[PDB]
């Protein structure tokens, strides 16, 4: 995250580091949506240009965690995965595409005071909230500038028209992704970064007063984007594919 | 039933610091 602040403790109970098990380290933010199920980006476990193809026993997950690098005793939770299962039309070659996946954990993790699982949004949320100008939040231990962090950090973005998503880059954009970020006028420039990829873009319902999970944050390299907003994935398009692997 | 209330926010009845700046974005 470049231009965040410190979260709060328990701010983010959602919140999952993704790692590579040897050597060990640091691969992409995720999501916990359910005591055994994990939501993250497709191009974080799945990307051949760079020889990216991890299974199951390639990874592991931390939960609960507040400090980048501190071991927090009773709170944090570490778990190992049962399955990875990508989208089977994730394009990876040109546009990212339906760039989502989900890996089950090998053993449920219990919830606590630190560890609590977002919700997915309903067709009344998304139509209602994913408006240009509503503003979502991204969390998470990606770079700083264009090193790292101490603790996670919290940015607030607004979601941005199509028409300028659509000028704001080259490869073709389609209805499964939404882009987030500050105009390149003046205010604010707060962003996630490579190493934020794969986390959640989540909105609070004024309804229900609830967090949902509206975008997983797709690819970034570095904290430079060249003034351009990032990408996420729609998560509420993707809802069915999400249902037909948890359940059935 | 439980997804997306914090524990340690909205249980308690306690606001997180910049919550606001979301809902307030909600034109
Ligand atoms: C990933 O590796 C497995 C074998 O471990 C293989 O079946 C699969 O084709 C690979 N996926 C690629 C290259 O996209």
């Amino acid at each position: 995250i470049v231009e965040g602040s410190d979260a709060e403790i328990g701010m983010s109970p959602w919140q999952v580091m993704l790692f590579r098990k040897s050597p060990q380290e640091l691969l992409c933010g995720a999501s916990l949506i359910s005591d055994r199920w994990v939501l993250t980006a497709a191009h974080c476990l799945l990307y051949p240009p760079w020889d990216k193809n991890f299974t199951e026993n390639d990874l592991l997950v931390r939960i609960g965690k507040h400090s980048r690098t501190r071991y927090e005793r009773n709170i944090e939770k570490i778990s190992m995965l049962e399955k990875i299962y990508i989208h089977p039309r994730y394009n990876w070659r040109e546009n990212l595409d339906r760039d989502i996946a989900l890996m089950k954990l090998k053993k449920p993790v219990a919830f606590s005071d630190y560890i609590h699982p977002v919700c997915l949004p309903d067709r009344e949320t998304a139509a209602s909230l994913l408006q240009a100008g509503y503003k979502g939040r991204v969390t998470g231990w990606g770079n700083l500038k264009e090193g790292q962090p101490s603790v996670l950090q919290v940015v607030n973005l607004p979601i941005v028209e199509r028409p300028v998503c659509k000028d704001s880059t080259r490869i073709r954009i389609t209805d499964n992704m939404f882009c987030a970020g500050y105009k390149p006028d003046e205010g604010k420039r707060g962003d996630a970064c490579e190493g934020d990829s794969g986390g959640p873009f989540v909105m609070k319902s004024p309804f229900n007063n609830r967090w949902y999970q509206m975008g997983i944050v797709s690819w970034g390299e570095g904290c430079d984007r060249d003034g351009k907003p990032g990408f996420y994935t729609h998560v509420f398009r993707l809802k069915k594919w999400i249902q037909k692997v948890i359940d059935q | 039933a439980d997804c997306g209330l914090r524990p340690l926010f909205e249980k308690k009845s306690l606001e997180d610091k910049t919550e606001r700046e979301l809902l307030e974005s909600y034109i």
